[PDB]
Parts: C-alpha cells; structure tokens; sequence
C-alpha cells in the first residue's frame, strides 16, 4: 500500500476523463455514437484490467480514502474500491456521458462534479412524471394526427425524437425561475411544426389552415413555405407565477445560415432594455449533427460569442444527434469522435444523454439552464436519438441503409415505454393514460373542422 | 483546331447498355424496387432508347475504356438526390458489401470514384478544383444538391474558375453539375440562377465573330472564358461530355440539369443520335410540319430546356401546329450567332419571341436579348413571353405559380399581343 | 529483424495486388511498343514513380494526339521522347513532353523541331571550343545530378561561361584528355570534386581559384573513374545472385540509392532467406510501404 | 470575417426602426465571402418575409490600378437582383413620383461623388 | 528532415507576408526574375490580364545539399483573399499522392502558412481541417505552421478571438501544438 493508492487516484481520472467513451448513449443498441468501438484500457469493465493499474482481486474490499475532487462518498468520507468503481460506473458509464475535463477553472469543475456524481439527487417528483407524461402523449399524437390528414405532403415530423420538446420546455421553465423574460430561439426544418404547435401555442386553427390547398396569400409578397415563417407569443408559465415571451425567427433552408442573426438580434434586445449581463434575455439554438459539423459559419459565431460589444453572456445549443445526415453515414461526414465537438474551442462542457431515457434528459436541462444563469457561458446539449422515417415522408430509407432501419422497425416508441414503466411504478394507472390520449384527440378534431370552415 | 465526331459503335452502347442493367453478383440481393428500375433500364435498353440515367453511364464508361480516370464527388451522388442513377449498391442482409457495376465493364480499365463528401460546399468544390488541375487526362465533375446551394462557395468560383486562365497561365476543365427549374417547389428549390454566370462571359454583345472562320466554334469556345450549356435531351449531355474531353485544350463546363425530366416519358433519345459521325448541337431546329411550309408561320418562339415541354403541349391543344415554330437554344455560352441568324431567314415573316420559365429580371432573358439584336439589322423588336420580375427567385404559395404558368401560356400563344403595337 | 513481421503481415495484400495488376502490364506493353514502332521513335522513358495506371492514360493521349495530327507528329523520327512536368527540348536532345499540358501545346513543340536541332550544332560548336580550350575536357549533362535543364538555358549557362571566361585571362594545356568531365554546376557556391570522380564547377568563377583547383586533384579524380565502374560491375554480380536465390521478377534501384548502399543491401540479403519474397518485384527505397500495383518498398536500413 | 460579423449586424438592424446600424468592408471586393446572406436575408426579406431591414453597407471601390481584387466592388451584380421592370415606362408626371418610386423596391443603390449627397442619403 | 524520411515533392501554400523572400531562398527562384518584377515599364506577352507578384506561382527541382536525393518543390498561386487556397493545396496533393501510386501518402507531403488573425476568423479552416482525414478526401498528414505576431492589420488579438491561443481549432481533431518563442 507504499504507492497503491497512487492507482485509485489514476483511477478516478480515467472515469472523469474517458467514462463518457464506454456510455450507453445509443438507444437502437447498435452503432456507437462515439464512432469508438474499443474500450479504453484507463476504465475497468472486467476484473483482469485491475492488473493494468497494479491491482488484484483481492484489492476490491479494501477501504479507501477519497479525494476533494470527487462527491461520490457523499455523507462517506471512505469506501471500499468495490463500492466506489460501482458508483463511478453510475456517475459517468450510463445514460448520461460528461465531456467537461477541458475547462482550466477549478470552480467550474467542482460546480459540475457535485452536479453529477453526488447520490440520489436526480430525483423526480410523481407529479413532475405525470407532467411529462402529458407533454410526451401530445408530442407523440400530434405527428400521429398529421399523418392520418396528410400522407403525401412532406412534415418533416420528430418521429424517433419525441422527448425534445419536454426538454425544451424544462429549459424555458427552470430559466423564467431564474429570473428571464424574453427568449429568442432559432431552429431548423426537422420538428419545426410540432414546436410551433407545443411550445411557442401559436393557433392550431392557422397551422391546419396551411396546409390548405385552396390558400391565397392577400399581401403584396412572393411569401415563403411552411417551415419558413416567424411567431411571437407572449404566455403565463403554468409551473412559474411570471410570464414569458417566446419568439421565432423565420430562417431560409441554407443550414445554420441564422446563427448570426439571432445572436445579432438577442444582442439588441439586451441593449435596449438597459441589460448589463444579459439577465433578463436569453438564446437557444437547434441545429442537426450533419450540418453542426461540417460548415463554416458555426465556428464563426461560437468565436463571436465572447468578445467585447459581440458577446450575448450565454447560449445554450441543443444538438439532435439523429445518427444520420441525409443519406450519409455519419463516418463520412467528419473527422472528430463527436459532432460537438467545435465547442471545445471556447472551452464549454457538453452533456450527452441517451434520449430514450426522458428522465435523465429533464435533469440534463435542468442543469445546463442553471449553469447558464450561475456562470454567463455557452453550453451544449446533445440528443442521442434515431430517425424513425426517411428523410422525407417519401424518402425509401433501405436503398441506401438496410441494416440500421431493420433494428429500427423492432424498437418500441419512447412513449409505450414510459407508459408501462409509470404502470408498474404505480404513479398512474391505465385508465388514466388512455383518457390523455382521448381527449387530445378531440382538441385535435375540432380545430380541423374550423380550417375547413 | 478540329474535335473529332463523338459518337460511339452499336455494340459499345449495347454492352455498356446490358452491364449498368445487370447486377454482377447473382448472390447479392436487390431491394424489389431498385430491381424493378434495373427491368425498367433493361426494358429501355432492348428497345434502343436511353433515359436521363443511361445517358449518363454511355458516357462514363466510353471515356473510362480509353484510360481517362473519372471522378465524380459531391453531396449524396452515390444514390441521387431524386434516387435516379443508384451508382451503388447495398446488400440487403450482409453488412457492408456493396458493388459498383460501372467497375466490371471491361477488363483493362481506368479507375472510377464516387464518394459522399460532408455537408459543405465551400471546401469541397476548392478540394475538386486542386484536383482537377494536376493533370488534363482526368474528368473531375462536381455535384451539387440543388443549384440554389453553390453560392455558399462563391469566392471560389468568382477567384480561381472565373478568371484563372487569364490572371496566370494553368488551363483548367472542371465540370460542374446544378440542378435547376421551377416547378412549384420552395424559392430556394428553384432557380440555380443563370443570369449570374453568364454576365461573367468576357463576350461583347456588340461585337460579332467573322461568319467566314473555320469550324467558327472551336473558335468561339477558344475565345471565351468558360462554357455553360442547359441540355434538355439525354443525346446532348451524352455529346457533351465527351467533347469536353476530345478537345485539344480545356475550359470549365457549367452544365444546368433538370429535375422533373429526369422521368419525363418523352424526355428520351434513341441510339440514333449516339452512332458515329453525330455531334453536339448547340441549337436544335424546328422539326415539324412547321418547316414544311415555311410562310404560314406567323410566330417564332425560342425556349430553353423544361420549359419546351409546356409549350409543345399547349400549341396542340390549342391546334397551332403549323402556326407556331419553337427553337431550343443549348449552349448560350459563346452565343451561337450562325446558326440562329439562319433560323430568322428560314421564316421571312414571323415576329421575334423569347419565352422564358422564370421572372423577368432573372433567367436567360436581358443576356440573350441584345445579342439576337445583334445577329438581326434590329429587323424586328425582340418581344418578351413570361414571368414578371421579382425580388425572390420563386414565390412560396403554389397557387399563384400555377396561375402566373397559365397566364404565361396564355400571352405564348395570344398572336396580337406585341402584335397590334408592332 | 522487423522486416519479417512486416512480411509476414503485408505479403498477402501484394499478392493480391499483383494478380489485379497484370492485365494494365500488359496494355502498358502493347501500347508502348505500338507506339514505337508507328513513330519509329528510338525509345519511350518516364521520368516519375508513376503507377501503371497513370503511365497507359499517357500513351492513350500521346496515340489520341498522334491519330489527329500525323504529318507534323512524324518530325521525330530517331529521337526518343520522355515524361516529364515541363515540356521542350532537354540538355541531350529528348523531347520533354510535360504531364500537364494539353495537346494545342505538344503540338507547338513538335512543330519546331528543326530548330532546336539547329541550335544543338552550336551547342555542340560550344562543346568542343570549350573542350580545347582548357585541354581535352568533356563537358557533359549528367541527369539526375543537374535541374531539368531546357536546352536554351544550358546554352546560356555555356556561352556566359565561356565569354566570361576567356576574354579576361586564360591557362591551356592539353592535358587531362583521357578523363576528368566538368558538371558545370549553376553557380551554388564554389569548385567542388564529387565523389564519383568529376568536378561541380560554378559559372563566371575565377580562373585563378579554377586553375588552382583543378591543378592539384587529378589523380584522386583518376582513382574514382576506376573505383565507380568496379563497384558497378560487383552491383551487377550481386543483382544477379540475389534474384538467383529468391526468384523475383526484377530487382532494382531508386535513383537516390548510391551503389555502396546496393553493395550492404544484396549483402545482407544474401545470408537470409524469407518466405514471401518468391515471385514478386521488390525495389531498395528509403520506407516500409507497398504500392498501388504490387511492388515492396524494402529500405536498405533493416 | 465577414459572414458572420454581416448577420450579426443584420440580426441588429431588425430589433427597432430607431436605430442606424452601418457594416464596412475593408475593399469592396471581400463582401462575396457574405454572399449567402445578401442573397436571402437581405435581398428578398421583406417579399418573403413581413419583417422590413434598414441597414447600411458601405463598399470601397474604384479601379486605381491596385490589382484584380482591389478595384471593383461588382456593382453588376447589385444591380441585376433589383426588382425593377426595365421595359416599362412608369408615369413620370405624379406627385411624390420619387418617394412612391422609392416605395416599392427591394432597396436602394447609390454611389455619391460628393460629401454633400453624402450627408444628404 | 522530410527528405531525409524518403519525401520526393513537397507542395506548399502561402500567404502575403514574406512571399518574396521565401521565393528568393526556400524555392530559390532566380534574384534577376524577381528584381525584373519590381520594374515599371514591364509589359507582359500573354493574353492574360496579369497578377501581382504576390500571387504568382513557382515550380522548381532541385538537389538538395543535406541528401544527395533530387527533392521537387511547388508553390501554388493563390488570391489576397486569405485561407482560401487551403482546399486547393489539398485537392493537388492528393491529385498527387493518386497518380504516383501512393497508398498513405509517404513520397508526397504539403505544407501550409497562415497568420495568427486569419487562422482564427475564417470558417474555411474549420471545414478544412474536417476534409483531412475523412477517406477518399485524406492526405495522410500534412503540417501547419502559423507565424503569430500577436496583430492583425490594426486590431488588437484581444478583439479578434474568443480563445486563450489563435491554434485551438486544431484541437477539434486531435492535433498536438507545439508554440516556441521566434
Ligand atoms: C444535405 C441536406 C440536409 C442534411 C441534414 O442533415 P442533419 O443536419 O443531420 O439533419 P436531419 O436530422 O437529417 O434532418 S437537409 C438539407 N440539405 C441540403 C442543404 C445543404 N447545404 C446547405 C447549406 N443547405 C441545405 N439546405
Ligand atoms: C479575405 C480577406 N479579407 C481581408 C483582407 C485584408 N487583409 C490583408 S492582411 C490582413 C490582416 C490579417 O492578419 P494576419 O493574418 O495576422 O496578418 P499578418 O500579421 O501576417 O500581417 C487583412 C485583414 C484579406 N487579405 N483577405
Ligand atoms: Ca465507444
Ligand atoms: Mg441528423
Ligand atoms: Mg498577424
């Protein structure tokens, strides 16, 4: 034991510094987002990789002192190596995989360690599961409704990823607690009707109506397609006592191409309302993995986020890392372990969550809406999903990918399993679920009475 | 200066023809779709006719069987972006098999490339530049999704394709592929914008090349900065490509492709074009019963590419055959002025027309008009048929661009709008 | 010993490679001896590595270019012609067709062939002005030892040499007739004696320094002549022997390898026997690789 | 850089009317690395889009022999994405011909010799 | 040391600051070719509207003095638009590294100079540095070398970047730095 400690030291490192290369953050089971098949001799996924760091069978039970820099003991100021490679395998080795070594601030490291390696505080209230549930029955029938209405048109829809719009609106919740009221997002073509549908409420009644065929435009104007046009709403938070003001920039098709301007435009809203810090006014962007990779104009905007007269003190960047571009592999789309990976220029951690798990998802936005309030910096939060449907609703997926699409078809939605889980856990019942799904679909009916009208 | 003819023997064709329509291997599996577009392939082959797809592979595989290496790259070309040539193919239940039928032609070869580039414009096409300036015996073609995404690499080609012969000496003969045409889809879906690229010709509309010169092409090719071309038939893009290489210099080609031509039914050209002793023609005649009798006509019409099609359709359904002659025009790059000057002479009363698919101030129209004043002594006034102008390249209600299509066929064929004020 | 392991790790690719590779051997062939004979040109030679596939795509285009033009192609009767990335005629007389010109440009060069001939006769008027003046000293173009030189720029360097030289002050002697050959080095620093026997001499030097120079080293110069040639002849034994034991195909050099290093090569060869060298070419270059068509790299440095 | 610095300027200039928000470029000739957003943001913004844009860009040009790309800030290329109709003669003889002229068009070009017109725009 | 390693022609591309004296000694181009430029009454042969100086490529071989092995240089003509010939360098030297049989690029290597400002402004060397190692588009390497005098044309490095050092894109693929004191 002259030096062995040494190892449990070089130990810790490993996880907190490669745990997220061995997570579980794909959710078909095939195909490592990380493009990293091998695992890395630093972490211990079998007994005999002990003799890598110098250690035995015999070294599990023995009981060691832990350092400051992990809060894994919690209450415990030592543990047995058994009990803390389990805990470490938790912490890092999931459904949640931490990138956040890079930064050289101490105190940003110890903020995010005791956000994530400390025992039982993801902890999720029963009623903030049946507010999700909710909010996952409405994301999952409104594409169900757009299909049965409208087979031939091209939606779009966030099949595969129905957990985005919970996380958003977890986003915008925890940021109007802490003080915002006024949000300035940019987005692009994937789920842009369902957004506008749940969380900007912008009037079912018009979102049918464009779909009309027998629509005339009464302005003077070429005007632009469905996914093209901007929505502002102000609204009461349910959760907050405060309201909030939600606003939409309409953007071309040219990917990525409105980074700029909503950074420009969030900018000017600070400014004229005498804001010193950005405090009252904040930025979110989606962007897709293919496009968040491979053009130019993203590294300039993440340069321009932090120089003087430039700065909008903090965005938070949502990634929804489908796995596919358009009918590209993503092995031929770039040359990095991840797609964010540009946001290690500028020194911004990034959290990726297996989207198939929606609890772990809500305490990821959570916490990266706090960490955009304590310290005033970017952050990213990348989605782990897959793509249900083709590119279009008329693209034929297997020409080009037959493997991958025939594991798709044998996966359940996000929505059954969480339903049978809540069941079983006995938060609700039956009953209940189904009467969800009824009456959206009446809300659902009425409005397409009043567009034909 | 002097380009050899073109075309290509029967057999050649017929057994490039059996090769792209065949699967080489009996073990790998077809998905039943893509085998009914290879039956479908093999039904057109039999009959000798070629699509828009096998025009595309009697061109590759006749220049790969003299040693030219060929190299197409660009953004989801293994497959198409409208799922038309499928140059690769997947198996079905093993992993990572795939087979490339246009590597199995013939036994002595030159190498083929075909790769999916990341999601950029801006790096890729200077990558294929650099490419294409290491040796004149390679054909290096670049793809791009739509023709409304190349703009993203201007600097690109405004510094280093545009003027790059004339700032230093290197001659360079990058191809470059730009889907284009309004068809009711999105602005930014439309238009790969034409008018852009042709006021970057170094040609003057006033000054006029000799009639009497050799060839006067291989001449007006050899005093112009680039070449651009809108092929609307699968014989001229099969003629095209390979003048590109038979050339004793090179220049860069940019060639406007179509989108709903692609599975046109009449969209289509027989062998008879491909056979030996047949060339590029930079502007097809009027073939019809207009040309039988040429003083009956009273109108003269010159298009350019999909829009041919809509008007061909209209002037029967209106029983204007006979009355009516249509005129393509495919280079439009050094401006064909023999040619078309011959056309005016062959009907000596027929008012001049211009008819375009898109507005006024984009498109074709206001380069191609002064120079055919040019070629007339301003005889008659050049009239206009077409969209208005506006400031986006295509509106975004589909209404209104099926109405302004019908009021453009409707002043097409009016024969007394221009014609009381004339 | 590593390049075992590296055989027994990557014979089986180069095997493989080989096999693909015969049939672009022989249209090589069949192209290149084609062409020969329509032209009736002495020989065809590259400059470049090169692959098999990139050196038939340039006998296509040199066949293409002869079936248009014919009667201005036929100017070349005799003279050989060589690959390389400029064009024009070299120090020797070849025909320096360039890999990256189109053929409105080879077309000009062989249209002005009868005077670069003419200039060859005053270059070699210079050649023997030269050759008496200092006693019986050849001049000579080595290859591989010089820049690709273009036939005015050797002319240049000649005439400036020999005008700048000779009117200012002079030393004769006819001497030195059997051997000693001047490279005629273009002005790097100063007179030099190279290891293979011959001197690298700067242009407009001094004919005090020159004299001075060559004056006092004749005869190590005279016992490098003889030393190069019978390190040549034991390469020739030793090349043979080795393909003797190991049954190759052909054996051979890059042009940066100096002979000694063939000497310790085929001598450290020759003691060992490995599996997969049977049947295959091998060339001696500075890296472990194996290429495109299916020839080793074997450094001399094991 | 001049693709980014450009939107963001923009994203400025389409916050309050009460406000001049002016973009230099170094030359003239440097803007075509911004191509994209001219194209659809500024060009068509308010065809496509109710939002309407006051910004200003000011382009260095003028050809002193300085070479290829510092001469000519490729006013043809301005001039050809307005939307006005050349074969038409509008009414020249109405009241405020100059501001409804100035009504109905994508923008405004101007290229001013003198300072007082420079003040004056 | 790349000649040393059995590299025979090496590409290199350039920007404004230094141009001249890099043709001048490192592809040592003639002095009286370069002093002829500088001349007003020069006209010039070709068709061609001409280029400045600083934007004119050369070509050149020659015998090294360290290795006795002849090594081939190229310089590439690029415009005063900065970075924008990093793709072309690559595309030529993959060109290159294909027609010579090259299956890892090892007689065949380039090499880049850029400055401190442009290296951490321009989007092009973002996509650049993605193009380097995808297949079919990989050149097995090629080595980047920055001249940081901490000035851009007036502008102060602490306005003309978010990050601690101009060399930190290089950090997106994995690619060690090494800063040394000129
Ligand atoms: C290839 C291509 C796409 C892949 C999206 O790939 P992605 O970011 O992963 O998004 P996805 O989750 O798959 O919807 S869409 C549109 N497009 C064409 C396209 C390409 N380049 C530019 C600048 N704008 C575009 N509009
Ligand atoms: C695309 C482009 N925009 C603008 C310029 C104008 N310009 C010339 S030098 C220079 C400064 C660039 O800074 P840096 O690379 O650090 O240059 P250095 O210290 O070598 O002078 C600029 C902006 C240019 N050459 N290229
Ligand atoms: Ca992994
Ligand atoms: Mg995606
Ligand atoms: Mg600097």
């Amino acid at each position: 034991l002259v030096e062995d400690h040494l190892a449990v030291q070089s130990l810790i490192r490993a996880y907190q510094i490669r745990g997220h290369h061995v997570a579980q953050l794909d959710p078909l089971g095939i195909l490592d987002a990380d493009l990293d098949s091998s695992v890395p001799a630093d972490i211990i996924s079998s007994t005999d990789k002990l003799g890598f760091y110098g250690l035995d069978e015999s070294d599990l039970d023995k009981v060691f002192h832990l350092p400051t820099t992990t809060f894994i003991g919690g209450q415990e100021s030592a543990l047995p190596l058994r009990e803390i490679i389990r805990r470490l395998e938790m912490a890092y080795c999931q459904h949640i995989g931490v990138e956040f070594m890079f930064i050289n601030d101490l105190e940003q490291c110890q903020w995010i360690r005791q956000k994530f390696e400390t025992p039982g505080i993801m902890q999720f209230t029963n009623e903030e599961k049946r507010t999700l549930l909710a909010r996952l029955v409405r994301s999952t029938r409104f594409e169900e409704f757009l299909q049965r209405k409208w087979s031939s048109e091209k939606r779009f829809g966030l099949e595969g990823c129905e957990v985005l719009i919970p996380a958003l609106k977890t986003i915008i919740d925890k940021s109007s607690e802490n003080g915002v009221d006024y949000v300035i997002m940019g987005m692009p073509h994937r789920g842009r009707l369902n957004v506008l549908a749940n969380v900007i409420r912008k009037e079912l009644e018009q979102i049918f109506c464009q779909f009309d065929s027998k629509l005339e435009a009464a302005d003077e104007g070429s005007g632009d397609v469905k996914y093209h046009l901007g929505m502002y709403h102000r609204r009461i938070n349910r959760v907050t006592d405060r309201n909030i003001t939600l606003s939409l920039v309409a953007n071309p098709s040219h990917l990525e191409a409105a980074d700029p301007v909503v950074m420009g435009k969030t900018k000017a809203e600070q400014f004229y309302c005498g804001d010193t810090e950005g405090k009252k006014v904040m930025s979110i962007l989606l962007h897709g993995d293919a496009a968040f990779a491979g053009q130019g104009i993203v590294y300039e905007t993440f340069h321009l986020s932090d120089l003087p007269s430039y700065t909008t003190h903090g965005t938070v960047h949502v990634v929804v890392n489908n796995q596919i571009g358009f009918t590209t592999d993503p092995r031929m789309a770039r040359s990095s372990p991840y797609p964010t990976d540009v946001a290690r220029v500028v020194n911004a951690p990034i959290f990726h969550v297996n989207s198939d798990d929606p609890e772990a998802v809500m305490y990821v936005c959570k916490v990266a809406a706090e960490w955009r309030s304590t310290f005033h910096k970017d952050v990213v939060v990348d989605l782990v999903c897959y793509r249900r449907n083709g590119h279009n609703e008329m693209d034929e997926p297997m020409f080009t990918q037959p493997l991958m699409y025939k594991q798709i078809r044998k996966q359940k939605p996000v929505l059954q399993k969480y339903a049978e889980l809540l069941v079983s856990q006995g938060v609700v019942n039956q009953p209940e679920y189904e009467e969800e799904i009824s009456k959206y679909d009446k809300i659902c009916e009425e409005a397409f009475a009043r567009s034909k009208d | 200066m002097s380009c050899p003819s073109t075309g290509l023997t029967e057999d050649i064709l017929t057994h490039i023809g059996n090769v792209a329509s065949s699967v080489p291997v009996e073990n790998f599996t077809i998905h039943g779709g893509l085998s009914r577009i290879l039956k479908t392939r093999g039904e057109m082959v039999k009959n000798r006719t070629v699509d828009w797809a096998l025009a595309e592979y009697m061109a590759f595989g006749s220049l790969l069987k003299e040693g030219i290496h060929i190299r197409l790259s660009g953004q989801d070309v293994e497959r198409g972006t409208f799922s038309h040539r499928h140059h690769v193919l997947h198996d079905q239940n093993v992993d990572k098999r795939t087979c490339i039928p246009m590597n199995h032609l013939w036994p002595n070869q030159a190498p083929y490339t075909v790769c999916n580039s990341s999601l950029s414009e801006y790096g890729v096409l200077g990558f294929e530049l650099g490419f294409a300036m290491a040796s004149p015996n390679a054909l290096v073609l670049w793809e791009a999704q739509f023709g409304d995404f190349h703009n993203t690499a201007q600097c690109i080609i405004d510094q280093f394709i545009c003027p790059g012969q004339a700032k230093w000496v290197r001659q360079n003969g990058i191809v470059l592929l730009l889907p284009h045409g309004m068809e009711g889809m999105g602005p930014e879906h439309s238009s790969a914008r034409p008018e852009r690229f042709l006021q970057m010709c170094n040609d003057d509309p006033d000054v006029l090349p000799d009639l009497k010169e050799a060839n006067f092409d291989i001449n007006q090719l050899y005093d112009c900065n680039w070449v651009v071309v809108n092929c609307s038939t699968p014989g001229n893009f099969f003629h095209v490509l390979r003048r590109q290489i038979l050339l004793p210099f090179r220049k860069p080609l940019i060639i406007f492709t179509p989108k709903s031509l692609l599975r046109h039914p009449e969209a289509r050209s027989s062998f008879d074009e491909m056979l030996p002793g047949t060339h590029f023609q930079r502007v097809i005649p009027e073939d019809g019963p207009a040309a039988q009798n040429p003083e009956n006509v009273k109108r003269l019409l010159f298009c350019t590419g999909k829009v041919y099609y809509d008007l061909t359709r209209e002037r029967k359904a209106r029983d204007m055959v006979g009355q009516v002659a249509i005129t393509r025009i495919e280079q439009l790059s050094p401006f064909p002025f023999d040619l078309l000057l011959k056309e005016v002479q062959k009907y000596p009363n027929a008012e001049l027309a211009w008819c375009q698919e898109e507005h006024k101030n984009q498109g074709y129209y206001d380069y191609v008009k002064p120079r055919l004043r040019t070629t007339i002594s301003r005889a008659k006034p050049v009239w206009y048929a077409g969209r208005d102008p506006a400031a986006a390249p295509a509106t975004g209600n589909k209404k209104t661009h099926l109405t302004e299509l019908q009021r453009l066929l409707d002043t097409a064929f009016d024969l007394d709008v221009f014609k009381n004020f004339s | 010993t590593t390049l075992t392991s590296w055989l027994d790790n990557n014979g089986k690719s180069a095997v493989k490679k080989l096999k693909n590779s015969l049939p672009l051997r022989k249209e090589l062939d069949r192209l290149k001896d084609e062409l020969s004979h329509q032209l009736q040109l002495s020989d065809i030679r590259w400059q470049r590595s090169w692959g098999i596939a990139h050196r038939c795509s340039q006998l296509h285009s040199l066949s293409r270019l002869a079936q248009q033009n014919l009667e201005t192609l036929k100017k070349a009767k005799g003279c050989t012609i060589i690959f390389t990335d400029r064009s024009g005629m070299s120090a020797v007389g070849h025909v320096m067709l360039g890999t990256m010109d189109v053929h409105h440009h080879w077309t000009k060069l062989f249209e002005r062939l009868p005077s670069y001939f003419d200039l060859q006769r005053r270059l070699m008027i210079l050649e023997d002005q030269i050759s008496y003046l200092l006693g019986g000293i050849q001049v000579v173009y080595i290859e591989e030892l010089q820049p690709v030189l273009t036939l005015e720029e050797y002319y240049s360097l000649l005439d400036v040499f020999y005008n700048r030289l000779l009117k200012s002050r002079i030393l004769f002697h006819p001497r030195s007739l059997r051997g000693l050959q001047m490279i005629l080095n273009s002005d790097r620093y100063a007179p030099s004696l190279h290891e293979l026997g011959h001197f690298n001499i700067p242009t407009l030097c001094d004919p005090a320094n020159l004299q001075w120079f060559i004056l006092t080293k004749a005869q190590q110069a005279r016992e490098n002549m003889k030393r190069k040639e019978e390190l040549k002849v034991i390469e020739n034994e030793l090349i043979q022997a080795s393909t003797k034991k190991f049954s190759l195909e052909k054996l051979y050099k890059e042009p940066s390898i100096s002979s000694i290093q063939m000497v310790d090569c085929c001598k450290r060869l020759l003691e060992q026997s490995l599996p997969y060298l049977h049947g295959m070419h091998l060339c001696i270059s500075h890296f472990y690789s194996v290429m495109q068509d299916g020839d080793l790299c074997i450094p001399w440095n094991w």
